[PDB]
């Protein structure tokens, strides 16, 4: 039975998680970003080596 | 031979780092700011010495 | 229609400013309910 | 996939920056239950 129909029927289910997924992508990100600044994790990478150029051991507050 | 399938050792769980579900204690943020703390004061002895 | 509905929809459409849309795409239609009120002047 | 899960998935496999994988190696698949709604128009 999966010939003659389930194929298309993946193929649009497919589409349809990519639409979702392409479409949430930035609050998907938006929330990563939020649990990763919940862990004492709040340096970005630029900013963090332009402290360590510094000298300076990056802290968090959290 | 035990009749309930699970493991003999039951974690006792902390926090979660939500990237990887790898634990992690208390510790972490306070040690950070206690590095920072011997710094300065190991900085303000040598200062007035 | 004004900017606030068809903002939040065609933000949907969009997906992103360059995406590959594949031949499969949900089509969403708009559709208006009027309640009018009109006098009827019954005689009684 | 989205960068959340895939970035745990792949630093679960990647172990280290530079690993010598040995011949045995679990493999994990990706698999995706969808759950849809679509209308019947019941005759009734």
């Amino acid at each position: 039975l999966d010939s003659e129909e389930m194929k298309e029927l993946h193929r649009r289910l497919r589409s349809y998680l990519h639409q979702e997924l392409d479409r949430q992508a930035e609050n998907r990100f938006q929330m990563a970003v939020d649990e990763d600044y919940y862990d004492s994790i709040q340096w970005t990478e630029a900013d963090a080596q332009v402290l360590k150029e510094r000298g300076q051991a990056p802290l968090v507050f959290n | 031979p035990f009749r309930h399938n699970r493991f003999s050792l039951t974690p006792i769980w902390g926090f979660r780092r939500g990237r990887d579900n790898l634990p992690y204690g208390v510790i972490r943020w306070m040690r950070d700011i206690q590095d920072d703390i011997n710094k300065r004061a190991s900085k303000a002895l040598y200062i007035l010495s | 229609g004004d900017e606030a509905m068809d903002w939040a929809e065609f933000d949907r459409d969009t997906y992103s400013q360059s995406r590959t849309v594949s031949t499969h795409k949900r089509q969403r239609v708009r559709l208006i309910e009027c309640w009018y009120r009109k006098p009827m002047r019954a005689t009684k």
